[PDB]
């Protein structure tokens, strides 16, 4: 490539990422911050366990 | 933008009138600020007593 | 920075000023320049910048 | 997986799922079915030499 700081834009370096994930092929270890409660019992109650 | 002060002192013996000699005047300070200075005022030191 | 309706003005004087470390930095988009060609810049003396 | 690389300007079209272009055939091909995403941004400020 040719990059100079004076150069028009599209002739300007772009920095790219790009991430993949997977759809339940295995237990799931990467998400996010889950505020975990206290647990009830003989309650119907719903769970994320 | 220059303020320009040019300054002298005389010892003076004569009693009301300006004195009828020659005398040059030193240069004492210049200033580089510009202003659009259109007024001025003196100062006096009255005794607060 | 200032709004461009607003542009901020300042007056810079009694320094020793280096060009080219404004002359070879790649972080200015435009440079053009008009009264002196570039190299000759650090050449020079002025007054009142 | 996060994989990162720097392109040129003009070419950030060439990469969408569902396209052919030079980059898009010859140097990195996503599979159209991308269970993902893409980010990119400008970094002429800090890939720029005179
Ligand atoms: C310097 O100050 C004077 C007075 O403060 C300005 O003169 C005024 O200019 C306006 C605009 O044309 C007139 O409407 C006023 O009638 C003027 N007043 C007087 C007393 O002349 C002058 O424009 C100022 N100059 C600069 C460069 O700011």
């Amino acid at each position: 490539y040719g990059f100079q700081p004076t150069n028009g834009v599209g002739y300007q370096p772009y920095r790219v990422v790009v991430l993949s994930f997977e759809l339940l092929h295995a237990p799931a270890t990467v998400c996010g911050p889950k505020k975990s409660t206290n647990l009830v019992k003989n309650k119907c109650v719903n769970f994320n366990f | 933008g220059y303020f320009k002060i040019y300054s002298k002192h005389t010892p003076i013996n004569l009693v009301r009138d300006l004195p009828q000699g020659f005398s040059a005047l030193e240069p004492l300070v210049d200033l580089p600020i510009g202003i659009n200075i259109t007024r001025f005022q003196t100062l006096l030191a009255l005794h607060r007593s | 920075f200032a709004s461009v309706y607003a542009w901020n003005r300042k007056r810079i004087s009694n320094c020793v000023a280096d060009y080219s470390v404004l002359y070879n930095s790649a972080s200015f988009s435009t440079f053009k320049c008009y009264g002196v060609s570039p190299t000759k810049l650090n050449d020079l003396c002025f007054t009142n910048v | 997986y996060a994989d990162s690389f720097v392109i040129r300007g003009d070419e950030v079209r060439q990469i969408a799922p569902g396209q052919t272009g030079k980059i898009a055939d010859y140097n990195y091909k996503l599979p159209d079915d991308f269970t993902g995403c893409v980010i990119a941004w400008n970094s002429n400020n800090l890939d720029s030499k005179v």
